Formats: structure tokens, C-alpha cells, sequence
């Protein structure tokens, strides 16, 4: 129950919504295989965690294994950069929900509890994940609809344009270069 | 709630539904009778003539009437968490 | 007590194990990949470096070191179960052009997905892992890995998760190079269907709907199969040296 | 009039047109899709600066596909008014209860146009199938030789050959019209006689 | 020893949040986008949030003073009982409660002092019942766009356009602009009336 | 129960698909008709334009048949609930 | 050996399986992929059960374990006085037709049903309990039928022919269940259809 | 058993589904061509008017070869477990 | 040999032909597994104990009794234990099973009794494995009928939606009880067993 | 095994799919390009019309082929295991 | 580890042979893991009768009898185990393991048994995938040639994994299946 746990508190949220919205958006349905689809996700998020990670260790892990601080201190120090990510990332709105619905306000954003602010983090990492999903789709919609357009205005009405449309989908995807940009577009959302 | 309620609340999605396609394509239905009369009063039997003009204005009817359309959509899903209180008991 | 001196590259097999291509699939019991990769630390015992004693297994600096290591092994694993997908995508775009699979076309949600050419192609990628021994190397690369990525001195740096998250293009991009003449010859069947629809609008999807499509799609997957070990070929060039940058062994 | 000529004339352009102006078409989408897919966190944090950029490619992207579809409407156009005229007769565009007697169209329903019509459609699939399946066999060594190649040109020269089967395919209809044409002409005639 | 782990989730308000999150996934289109693993994710968080009230009241009568322990599985059990059936019969329907009161037969003169057996049979038929009027709230304006859309799609003549993919990328737009798991995660946290 | 009861029982069911599916749709056919006949008569051939009357038709209808037909099969509902109890034995 | 197999066994000596694959084929019938977990279904499974059983637990715990307590009599008493109250709420609810098969290929036909032996009765219980369940789950499967048919032929009629009426149909299935009470109704009939 | 003996018993079956699909659908199709044959006497070219007819008489069908159809799936259930000893050896 | 016990007495008994045979019917159903894997080899487990009822009696007899009274116990048991468990076994393989395996295994076999019993389990299963299929493939008939038969009633009004799977389970589970469904199957699967 | 053999038994396997396929399909598509050369010569617009008679035919061609395609993959099945012994080494 | 005795026999084959054939022909949890376990267990004891009796007759029973080295029962036990794996392990497998382990080229059968372990289950996956994916394929046929002459006639919904399910038991029972897989699975090991 811990490695869905870490997982949630990491990247892992937005970039797996984003691999399975782009999956259906390809028209290859189950194609890239969940195993692979998470397998890629996973090896994402240690690409973006690598600062978040390393702040971890270097406040707390560092001189908690160097003898420097007790483990109670060193655990409580290590939420410090967690907190401080996931702050980021948060929406103003989505936080101040769910810090009204439990009374005990804040005065800033820092010294919420974790228990408050992973509710306020997930609903606003789907909230962008679906956000660049929509952004996503348009591409390939766009593909489906021209050539939909074009087989219509042929004549034709019959040809179901999505089975004729799934190899430019694949063609255009790969030729932008496709998974290297939208790589540098999950990159850059997470800027601390 | 009870079956009259949720009766009540299909018909408003209903009418919207009836709204908004009737916006989009009432325009596209108009163009598509103009350029059938067109075909029929030259006498030209070219049964997909009718597709560019009923697409264009389909387009420009879902950008005019665009804003509209999502701000009533919008209203809707407010007006249905509104509505939840009343579900709860 | 050997299990706490042998911990951790049993730890870095064990791991690749579980996803490589072959010994870790449905079909292999997870006791037998178990005390498979238990057997493997015996073998390459002699060929493993002193692991840093003075590290407990119960610590946090052991608990750091043995995650560090199951990361890598999946890793490397991951690295083929690429290489297969490439051909499972091979499979499952040649099917759904063909009409093979075609509620999860018009239904990309719940729909109905018939996963066929995707096993055959999967079956395909693996017997070819298999036949051209493909698990050796795999195994090699590991045992290489003991002295190239030693247990206790760095892991995988930030600049190869980036470009082993990359896969993802290069495996599209070589299930298109494969099926590029599949997909040619299966549009010019698809749009003659649709010439016909058009001439003769009463040739419809019930008429004679995806049953010219369905025969040039089976005729075409059963042409493709005889070039395409040369793609594999090509394939698995890329898939290890990927692993043989990752662990860096100097190839 | 012609059934058929209005067919092929919407088919044989659709690919020749389809051709040049896909070639920047193409073009079009692959810089909509290039820009739709970079964002950098300040277009991602406010849903209100992607729909600009969602504008800005699709008007882009707007100018060649109207252009293929123009010239697919004027194709369509010209072709069914090969055979007759343009003339503006608003007497036939008038309800006349005559149209739909049901003597007259079981008349025209079956005769000689019937058997007429029966052949033809006999051969429009005999056409397509011996040609879509003559060409998938004669570029049989080419069209296999796509899949080794260099990369970025063989996608390019796969789909410069797409469309040259698809032209072939659509233009093999010429027979269908050529037999159609006097047959028409020769109907404006005898339902005179 | 796998019947055991579904009781503690059915005891809490996990299966409201997680019925009414998976009737939304299906509204929405998706396959399994938002997938299992983190609907559950998002239910157990949502659950650490709302029963964080009933979790600091078993944290303060049940679990602290079991360390100079006192008391041993006559009034500990029962201890934690106490707070659990508080909050269940909170958010129980009379209408429920008394329709199975009324088939174990045990007449009870205070509709508090229920046997559990018997309360949270009552508890989950009223679960889920409010669970399928939300989801059900909540697919209509997705159902409007799936109409709309391949009712835009018919007019315009291409039948054979599956209007799902076409749609989604526009109940993605509806999801975002009126702020989307905001509102409904919010609206779920604020059915638990207390 | 015995092979005719339950022959019985879908008889019951297939009737209610029956009238609710012409209550809704027998309006809609009715409009497509007349629409057609107007194209039949001003020799219209324009295949789609039959498509938004029949669409506001059937929303309409669902509107005006909604709330007999959510009785309808409530009534069955309970129906085949008080029909338990000769399943039972 | 024998310990796997225990949580498969007392299950199906008590009135589990029947509440289970009513619940299954009306999660089938929702038209609605699962959306109450297998652990949701199983365990308000598990909790009707607890809620039926009661005269029967009420007195297991009341003749059998509770005198097991002051232990009076080790491993006897028990093995063969559980066996009264289960057998006879199994003897009540097979089906005489159903009983008379297993009776006749055990080989030992005796005057007296409630003679019969345990491992003769379970399986004809199971089988009385599966056909029973199957029933009560063709019954609610009818109206959720309905809706099927109807949303398809009202989706085909205007030609909106890729649709998936099985979406678009999910919220009139969602409607209905809620108008007729539902989860009252169905765990209401399933708890009443044990009558003795 | 052999191989000649389960294909006679797959002879069977789709003998079964033959007739059950005849007895349900060339009713519907009969329909279907007479209401076709209409659209083209009068010229009406509206291509969704034929599902009415064609699924009330569905319907229709269903009512009428439903007993003797749910008797015939029974006949041949017992058919086959009838048929079992010679499996068995 | 513990960690495989379990499954080591069931292939002896009659618990592999119920349970493939029990499954086999829940895949032609239609029920994404309603009866859960745990309640068909629990009722597949109670059938074997009904079917198995004159061998387990014989060995209660000879064994367990004797076991109380403790006259011979781990070498004498165990053979009056094979001994029923053997004719039971030996009764229902096929003689052209048995012989395939007996050549296998090279020993020269005079009298069919005298068969080791290494020899007669494995060619006990494949010879229960192969009437499992054959039962739980006849059973099916009546359910790809109803399958086929909606799947082209709703594909000739035109619906290619609407998959079948579910407009197709009420007439499969109605079918299911007028032919006495369970009544029959698990009668059929214990007048299957000569014994 | 080397790449070539498992390449040459797919080719095996495809043919029988190819084959299979064929000669169960190819009446069906037969008589499918009959009845709608009927429905253009005729000018009949009614797109499930083809269904009855090409599922008659499917399921006379599954009667008539059902004896030799069984027996085509029975020999099919029997050549790879006697092609179990060049795996083995 | 008691288990891992089981793991040196040919255990590791038959279980991987039959998980690919239950997976094969339609069947999801038909006969459960724990079933084929089981069968396989049962094969082994058939197939490795040999090696067992050589075991038993020559390092069992003269320790029963001890008047032994109690150890040296397992250097007399580990022989005839041995023979049995070497003649199962291709060439290329075992040198690669000896590459591998370090050590210089030594002739086979002086091999290491903990060499010999590994060489041995990974040309026993080899095999089992060998043949396994040899046997799946009429089985991948029927789901073809079904699910082709479903989606000509249309019906797109109709899963071909409930269709074609009882024509792969028909074709597994016309070939009689398990007298030609659990029996070539026997004869699979030349010693």
C-alpha cells in the first residue's frame, strides 16, 4: 500500500493521465501495453523528481546518516521539500477548499498538514493532466476530422474515416517527432 | 428523490440538447434547402454538391454560437450541484 | 547468512527477472523466476565484487542501496519488453486496419479489443528473443553490470531516465518502419472499397463490409514475416546498446 | 444526365488535387500538431492563453483544406453538368405530385435501363478489384522495399505512391462512364421516341 | 483472510467516493484514464480527509489510551464501535434503517442503540444509493455533449464517424472550464453532512 | 416456474419495448414521411435534410412520452418484484 | 492441506453465493462496468449474511461454543450439534425435486429427509441456491432490458448508428434503479426469499 | 468420441441457429423489401424508414416463434446430455 | 512436499473434471465470474466428496479405523489407502491412456491392476482432462446458440452496437432453468463416475 | 530452432488462416456482391438487406468446408508435434 | 528451498508448457495455477522415475543402511541428478554460463553444479517457450479464422473468445490433446 502512496505524491499522477489519454488519442487502443505505459511513466517521474529527490537528500537523509539529527526530525525535515513541490503545482482555489473543510485555516500555504494538502495536490494535478490531455487530442482529432472531411466531400460517407485515418495519426506523430516534444511539455510543467 | 423530480431534470437536458442542435444545424439545414433548390431548379443531380456549404456553415455556427452554448452548458452543471442537497435528503 | 552478503545482486536479478521478456511473463510461476534468479547468484558468485560491508540490510543505507538496484534491474528488463512491444504494435496496427479490431476503434473506451495479431506478433518477438539467444545476452549484461555499475557506487543518472522514457517515440517509430508496406497496401484496399461505395452506393459495411480489407490483411501479415527477422535484427542492436550505455560497460 | 461521370469526376479530382495541394496540407498539420504540443507551464496553469494557440494552428491549418474541398465542390460541379446545362428552370423546383407516381417509376425502375445499369455495376466492382489487386501485386517489390529504407524519406515516398494507386484506381472508372455516356445520351432520345 | 480487508473499507464512506469516481470515468469517456489504481488512491486520500474527524476521536478514546491499556476486547472493541456507528447512523436513511430493523425482527425503542449486523446492512444500501443519484447528476452534461456531438456529426452526413472520439476531446473542455474536480470532489466531501 | 411462465414473462417485456419503442419512433417515422413526401414532390434529393426534423420530433417525444413511459416500466419493475414469490417455490 | 479450502466451504454451507450472484448479474445488468469492487459486492454479501443467519448463529454460539467454553465435552458436542441448526435451514430451502436426484445417486434412499446425510444435502442445496439465484437475477435483469432495447431502437431510428448505446443508456439504467429504490427492493427480496 | 461424430453435432447447431435466425428475420426482411419497394415506386429516397416496420415485425416474430423456439433450445439441450454416456466412453 | 499437498489429493479425486467443467459453463454464460473462483472449487469440492463418498468410506475403513487403533500405522495404511484410491482411479481411465503412458514408461505391464501408481495418476488425468473438455464442450452448444442467434437478430435490425453479451444473458440464464440447469450438470457430473 | 524455421512455420499458419478464411468468406462475399448488384440495378436503398442471405451462406459454407477445415487443422496440429523433436535440440 | 529439488527435475517445463496451453485455448483460471502444479508434479514423477530409483536404490537405501559418510550421500546424490540435466542443457547455454561464472573452458560433465543449475532452467525455458508457443498456434488459428468470419458479416461485439472457445475444445479433443502434449511432454527427455 506504500509504492501507491509515494507514487501519488509524486509526478506519477499527471504523467500516466497524460499517457492514457494520448494512448486512446492514437486510435491503438491497449497498443503501448499498461505494463510499458506505466514502465515509461515510472522512468519519467525519477527524470523529474531528480531535484525534488535530491533536495530529500540532502536536508534530511544526509545528516541523518552522517549523525547529525535524530530519525523523528530527520522524517519531519524531509516532507519540507516534498511540501515545497507539491505547493507549487497546487492550485490557489483547490487549496483553499480543502482548507476551509477543515477549519483549522492557515496563514500561508506552508504550514498546511499532508493530509490536507494530497487532496489539493490530486485534484489539481488532474485538473492540468486533463488540461494537456485536451491538448493532446486536438492534433490527432484534427487528423480524424480532415480526413473525414476529405472522404466526404468525395462521396464516399461509408468508409468509417477512422480506420483510413488511424495510419496518418501514426505517420504525422512520428514524423513531428511526436513523444520527444510532448517529453519536453511534462518536463517543463513540473518547473520548481 | 422522487421519479417526477428526476423526470423534471431529463426534460431540462432533453430541451438542452433540442437547444443546441437546433442552433448548430437549423443554419446547415437552411443552406443545405437554398443549394437542394439550387440543384433542382438547374436540374443538377450531383448528390454531394451539398456538402462544402453545410460543413462551412456548420463551422461558423459552432463559432457564433460557441460562447453561448458553453456558457449554457456551464449553468447546467451549476445548476445541478446546486440541486444536490435536496438529492442528499 | 548468505542472503545478507548476496542480497543485492540477488536483488539487481531478481529484478530484471520479473520484467524481462521471457522468464518474466504470464506463463512462468514468480517461484520459479524466485529461485531462478536465487540459482543465477551462485553461478556469477566468483564474478561479483565485494558489496560495501559495514551496511546493514535493515537500515535506511540499505534500503537505499537495495531500491537503487531493483530500479535498475527494471531498467534493463524494460528495455526488451520495448523491443517486443514494437512488434506487438506491428500486430495491432495491421489488425485494426484491417477491420480485425474495430469496437475499440469507434469505442476507444469500454469497447471490444481483440488482441490476435498483437499475440502472434508477440510470439513472434519472443521466439526470436528466444531463437537468436537473446536471454543470454540478457543475462551477461547483468552479470557485466556487477563491475561496470557496482553495487554501492552511483545508479542511473538523470540523463538516462530521459533517454530510456524516450522509448516510447523510438517504438512507434520502428512498429511504423516495419508496417509501412503493410499499411500502404492496406489504405489502397480500404480507399478501393470506398471508390466502391462510391460508385455504387449500395456496396455498404453490410454488403461487403471489411471482407476485402480482412483478406488483404491476413494475405499482407503473412507477407511481412518473411523480412522480418531483418528488423529484429536491426531492433535488438538498438535494445542492447541501450543496456550496454545504461550500465555503461564502455559499449 | 450521368450517374456515373459525376462520380468519377469527384474521385479522379479528389486524388489529383489531393496530390498538391496535400503536399502543403501535410505541411499545415504537421506545424498545428508541432505547436499544439509544446507548452511551457504558464500556457498549462490558465485555460485561457490555450485556446489561442488552439486558433492560431487551426486557422493555419484552415486555408489548405478549404482549398482541396473548393476544388472537390467544382469538380463535383462540373461533372454531373458534363452531359446537359445550367439552365435555371424554377418550374422543376415546384411540388408536382406527378414525380412520385408510382407507374412511371415502376417504368423506369426496371427495362433496359435496368439491365443497362445491372452490367454496369457488375463491372464497377469487377474494375476495382482487379485493379486495387493488380497494382497491391505489380509494385509488389517496391512497395515492399518501404520498409527498409531511410527513415525520413520513406514514410514520404510510401505516401507518393498511396496516392498514385488511388488515382489509378479512381481513374480505371473511365470505362464504367465511357459505356454510360452514349447510354445516357441515347435515353434523352428514345423516351422522346 | 480476504473477506476481513473488504469489511473496514465498507464500515467507512470509501465506496461513495469510489462509486461515484468510476460512474464519472465512464461518463467521461475514458479507458480507464484515470485507471483503477489511482480512483482508489484518490478515495483512500478523500477518506483520510473526511473521517480525519472520526479518525482523531478513535486516535484520542481507542488508540492512545491502549497504552496503559486497562481494558481488553470487552470495552476496547466496543470503544471503537461507539464513534464508527455514530457516523454510519449519521448518514443512514430512516427509510433504509427501518426497512431492515423491521426483517431481523428485533424491535429497538431508540434508533440508536441498533446492532451493528444490522446497521451498516442499512448503511451500504444507502451508500449507494446516494452514489448513483450523484454519478447520476453528473453524467447528464456529458451525455448532452455526447448527443450534441453526433448530432452535429449526422446533420453533416458522416454516419460512419464514431462520436467518441470526436467528443472527448470536448468533455475534456467542459471538465476543465467549470473547474471540474473542484467542484465534484468538493460536492462529494460536502454530502457527508456532519 | 415452468417454460410458459417465463414465455409469458417476455412476452410482458417485449411488449413494453414494442410500445415504447412506437411511441417515439412513430412521430419521428410520421414527420420523415412527410418531409420526404415534400422532397419526392419538389424533386429534392438532398438525403440528409430529413435529419433535424426527425431529431426535434424524437426529443419531443421524449419529452411528452417521458413521464408515462418512466411509469411504465416502474409499474414492471414492480411488477416482476411481487412476482418473486412463485419463483421462490 | 485443509485450511485453503475452509473459506470456500463454510461459504456455501451458509446462504453466500446466492446474494453474491443476484448482485453480480444486476452489476452485469447496470449495463455499467463493476463500480462496486468485487470486495463491495462480497461484502455486503458477507453482511446479509451475518443478517440472515442469525437464528442459526444465535444458536451456534448460544448450544455449541459457548458451552465449548466451560468445555464440557471436546470436539463432539460441536461436530455433530452444528449440525442441526445448518441442516435444518438447508433441509428448508432445496427444493424436494432437487433433493430426490442427489438421494437417488447416493444410493441410500431413507423415508425421512431430515436423516439424510450432510454430504448429500450441501450439494443439493448448492443447487437449489444457484437456481434460485439465477431466477431472481433473470427477473431484475428484465427491466434493465428494457432500456437496452429501447435507447438502441431510438439511436438506430434517427441513424445514429455509432452511438454505443450501451453510454447513453447507462444514465436511464442509473435513473431507474434509483426511482424503484433499488438497493431496497433487490436486498429486501433477497433477504426475504429465506423464508422458514 | 470421434471426429465425425462432434461434427455431426456442430451440423446440429448451426442447423439450430439456421432456422431460429430464419423463423426471426425473414419477416423482418420481407418487410424490409416491401417497404423498399415502396421507397423506389414513389421514388422516396429516405433511407431510415424501413427500421420501423422491420422492428415491429422483429418484435412481432419474436412473440410469435418465441415458444416453439425456447422449446426447441430445450429439446436440444436434452439432446445433448442424452447424448453424454457415449462421451463418457 | 507440503507447499504441494493440497494439490496433490485433488487430482487423485474428482475434482478436476468438476472444476474445469464448472468453469467451462460460466465462460459460455456470459458471467464475467459471478460464482468467484472460490465458489466453484468449493462446490466442485463438496461434489467430491458426494462422488468420492464410497472411496472415502473404504479408506475410513481400512486406514483411519485401523489408524485409531493404531495396529500398523505409515507402511500398512498407506498401501490399504492406494488400494481404493487405485481402483477408483483405474475404473475411469482410458485403456488407450493408460497404455500410451505404460509404453512411456517402459516397464512391461501383464495384468492392468498391477499398474505402479506413478504410472496410473498421470495417465488418470489426461484421461479426466480430455472427458472435462468433452463434457464442458457439449454443454456449451445451447449457449453459442443463443449467443449467435441474438448477435444476428440485433446486426439485421441494424444495431452493430448493442453488443450482444448483454441482451444475450437473460435468455442464457433463462435457458439455464427451464432445462433444470444446475440439476442437470451436477447430475451428469456424478453419473459420469462409474463408481 | 533458427529465425528462419519459426519464420517458415507462421508462414504455415497464416496460409491456413488465409485459406480458412477464404473458403468460408468467399461465398458470403459472392452472394453479398449479388444481392447489391440487385439493389443498384433496382435503385433499392436498404443497407441490411444483405445480411439474411450472406449468413445463410456463411452457415451453409461452415456445413459444407466444416469436415475438411477440421481436418485440415487436425493435420495441421499433428505436423507440429512430429516438429517437436528439431525444437528439442 | 526444499522446493528447489523440484525446480533441478523437470518440473520447470511442464508447468510453463500448460500455463502456455491454458492461456492458449480460452481458458482464464481453468485449471488454476495450483492445478497444473499439481499435474506437473505428478508428470515429473513419471518422467524422472529413472533418476529417482538411481537416487534412491544407490544413495538412499545404503544410507538408510548408512555404514557412510552422511554427506557423501549427497556426492552420491548429485550424480545421477546431474546426467539427467547435462543431456537437457543445450551447448551454447552452458558455455556462456561458464564464460559467465569466470572459470576457463572445462569439458562438460565436470561442470559446477551451481553452473549447471541456471544452464539447466534457462534451456528449460527456452524449450517450455518452444514449445509451448508450437502448441499455441492452432490454437491462434481458430481465434483468426473466427474472429475473421465474425467481423466480414459485421457484429463487431461478439467477443471471439466465447465463439471460438468451444471449436478450440473441439479441435484439442479431435487431436486428443493431452495423449499427444503431456505424452510428447514424456518423450521429451532423452537420458
Amino acid at each position: 500500500f506504500l509504492p501507491a502512496m509515494v507514487i501519488l505524491m509524486t509526478s506519477f499522477t499527471r504523467i500516466v493521465v497524460v499517457m492514457s489519454i494520448l494512448r486512446q488519442a492514437m486510435g491503438l487502443q491497449q497498443t503501448p501495453s499498461n505494463q510499458v505505459i506505466i514502465g515509461i511513466a515510472l522512468f519519467l517521474t525519477f527524470f523529474i523528481m531528480a531535484p525534488v529527490f535530491n533536495q530529500i537528500n540532502e536536508q534530511a537523509v544526509q545528516p541523518y546518516l552522517n549523525e547529525q539529527i535524530s530519525a523523528r526530525q530527520a522524517f519531519d525535515l524531509a516532507q519540507e521539500p516534498m511540501k515545497a513541490f507539491m505547493l507549487k503545482q497546487t492550485r490557489i482555489k483547490d487549496l483553499e477548499t480543502f482548507v476551509e473543510m477543515s477549519g483549522s485555516q492557515v496563514t500561508a500555504p506552508e504550514q498546511v498538514s499532508m493530509a490536507v494538502l494530497i487532496p489539493a495536490f490530486i485534484t489539481s494535478e488532474l485538473k492540468t493532466a486533463f488540461q494537456i490531455g485536451f491538448m493532446l487530442f486536438l492534433p490527432f482529432l484534427i487528423i480524424d476530422l480532415v480526413v473525414a472531411s476529405v472522404l466526404m466531400a468525395m462521396g464516399m460517407m461509408m468508409l468509417s474515416p477512422m480506420i483510413v485515418s488511424l495510419p496518418f495519426k501514426l505517420m504525422l506523430f512520428v514524423l513531428v517527432d511526436g513523444w520527444n516534444l510532448i517529453l519536453s511539455t511534462l518536463a517543463g510543467s513540473f518547473a520548481l | 428523490m422522487t421519479p417526477e423530480i428526476f423526470v423534471e431534470l431529463f426534460k431540462e437536458s432533453l430541451w438542452l440538447v433540442l437547444i443546441m442542435v437546433c442552433a448548430i444545424i437549423i443554419p446547415s439545414l437552411l443552406i443545405g434547402l437554398v443549394v437542394a433548390i439550387f440543384q433542382a431548379a438547374t436540374s443538377i443531380n450531383e448528390q454531394t454538391l451539398s456538402f462544402l456549404p453545410r460543413l462551412i456553415i456548420t463551422l461558423l455556427a459552432l463559432m457564433f454560437f460557441g460562447h453561448w452554448m458553453t456558457q449554457m452548458l456551464m449553468d447546467f452543471f451549476y445548476s445541478m450541484i446546486e440541486r444536490l442537497p435536496q438529492v442528499l435528503y | 547468512d548468505f542472503i545478507a552478503n548476496y542480497f543485492w545482486p540477488y536483488t539487481r536479478i531478481a529484478a530484471m527477472l520479473m520484467v524481462m521478456t521471457v522468464t518474466g511473463a504470464r506463463f512462468v510461476p514468480a517461484r520459479v523466476r524466485l529461485y531462478l534468479g536465487l540459482a543465477l547468484t551462485f553461478a556469477v558468485m566468483p564474478a561479483i565484487p565485494a558489496v560495501p560491508s559495514d551496511i546493514a540490510l535493515l537500515s535506511l543505507q540499505g534500503f537505499m542501496i537495495t531500491f537503487e538496484q531493483i530500479v535498475i534491474g527494471m531498467a534493463m528488463g524494460m528495455v526488451t519488453q520495448f523491443l517486443v512491444q514494437i512488434f506487438v504494435m506491428l500486430g495491432q496496427i495491421l489488425g485494426m486496419q484491417s477491420s480485425l479490431g474495430f469496437a475499440s476503434m469507434v469505442d476507444p473506451a469500454n469497447g471490444q479489443n481483440t488482441p490476435l495479431l498483437g499475440q502472434m506478433f508477440m510470439l513472434l518477438a519472443t521466439l526470436f528473443f528466444l531463437s537468436s539467444d537473446g536471454h543470454l545476452k540478457m543475462i551477461q549484461l547483468v552479470v557485466f553490470s556487477f563491475k561496470s555499475l557496482p553495487i554501492g557506487s552511483g545508479s542511473l543518472t538523470t540523463v538516462d531516465y530521459r533517454e530510456l522514457a524516450l522509448w516510447l517515440g523510438i517504438m512507434f517509430k520502428a512498429s511504423l518502419a516495419v508496417s509501412l508496406s503493410g499499411i500502404i497496401a492496406l489504405l489502397t484496399v480500404n480507399l478501393s472499397f470506398g471508390v466502391m461505395t462510391r460508385a455504387a452506393p449500395q456496396l455498404n459495411i453490410f454488403s461487403l463490409g471489411f471482407s476485402f480489407a480482412l483478406l488483404v490483411g491476413l494475405l499482407l501479415c503473412w507477407y511481412i514475416l518473411s523480412g522480418l527477422y531483418t528488423h529484429y535484427e536491426i531492433y535488438w542492436q538498438e535494445t542492447e546498446e541501450q543496456i550496454c550505455r545504461l550500465i555503461r560497460l564502455n559499449c | 444526365r450521368s450517374k456515373e461521370l459525376a462520380s468519377v469526376s469527384v474521385l479522379v479530382v479528389g486524388a489529383v488535387s489531393l496530390m498538391w495541394f496535400g503536399e502543403a496540407l501535410a505541411q499545415g498539420l504537421f506545424t498545428a500538431m508541432q505547436r499544439l504540443f509544446s507548452l511551457d507551464r504558464e500556457e498549462i496553469f490558465d485555460i485561457g492563453k490555450l485556446f489561442d494557440i488552439i486558433g492560431g494552428s487551426l486557422v493555419n491549418l484552415l486555408l489548405p483544406l478549404l482549398m482541396i474541398l473548393i476544388t472537390l465542390f467544382i469538380a463535383a460541379l462540373i461533372g454531373a453538368a458534363g452531359v446537359g446545362g445550367i439552365n435555371f428552370s424554377a418550374e422543376a423546383a415546384m411540388p408536382k405530385l406527378s414525380k412520385m407516381n408510382p407507374l412511371s417509376g415502376f417504368k423506369r425502375m426496371f427495362g433496359l435501363q435496368s439491365w443497362v445499369e445491372l452490367l454496369k455495376s457488375i463491372l464497377k466492382v469487377m474494375l476495382v478489384a482487379g485493379v486495387a489487386f493488380y497494382l497491391i501485386e505489380a509494385s509488389q517489390k517496391d512497395l515492399f522495399q518501404l520498409s527498409l529504407d531511410v527513415y525520413p524519406q520513406n514514410i514520404f515516398h510510401a505516401l507518393d505512391i498511396l496516392l498514385n494507386f488511388v488515382l489509378l484506381i479512381s481513374c480505371s472508372l473511365l470505362v464504367v462512364v465511357a459505356i454510360d455516356i452514349p447510354f445516357q445520351i441515347w435515353q434523352h432520345a428514345n423516351q422522346l421516341k
